């Protein structure tokens, strides 16, 4: 199995696989948005890296696009960095949901979200919480979940 | 870049 953490907050992203951070992103003015990141099902190495500031018009678009082409089988990691709703649109909220993902379907306002999933398999790990006013964030989420080696 | 509300 693949020890794998994943955290989510308005200032920070970080994911780790085996110990080893692959992903460590704490900007102020970059970074903004979801960050999606494809391992290897077979030996956990990560296969592409990206972030879609879904925040801004149709970045979501570009996730969706992205997340067509990783082949069925690949483990899936999101994790939201300070705000990934605001143009985060029904077509990209029901690829989440088909998924696999309960929260990322629902994903609001500053909300933050942590999400681990095979596509086309079950869901490892999520978590979510919900921004309790518009000027504040939702609570840092840590998910650290096993992921199974094909 | 749009900002609410
Ligand atoms: C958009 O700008 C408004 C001020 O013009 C703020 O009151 C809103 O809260 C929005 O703020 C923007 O929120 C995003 C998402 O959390 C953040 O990444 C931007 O830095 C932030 N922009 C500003 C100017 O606060
Ligand atoms: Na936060
Ligand atoms: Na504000």
């Amino acid at each position: 199995v693949l020890d794998v953490e994943v955290y989510s907050s308005r200032s920070k992203v970080y994911v780790a696989v085996d110990g080893t951070t692959v992903l460590e992103d704490e900007a102020r003015e970059q970074g903004r948005g979801i960050h999606v990141i494809v391992l290897n099902q077979a030996t956990g190495h990560v296969m592409a890296k990206r972030v879609f500031d879904t925040y801004s018009p149709h970045e979501d678009e570009a996730m969706v696009l992205f997340l067509n082409m990783v082949a069925p089988g690949r483990v899936l990691i999101c994790t939201v960095k300070d705000e990934g709703s605001f143009h985060l649109k029904d077509t990209a909220k029901a690829l989440l949901r088909s998924l696999g993902s309960q929260a990322g379907p629902a994903l609001g306002w500053r909300d933050t979200w942590a999400f681990v999933g095979r596509k086309g398999g079950p869901v490892f790990g999520e978590k979510h919480s919900k921004s309790p006013a518009l000027s504040s964030w939702g609570d840092p989420v840590l998910l650290k979940t096993d992921v199974p080696l094909s | 870049t749009p900002t609410p509300v």
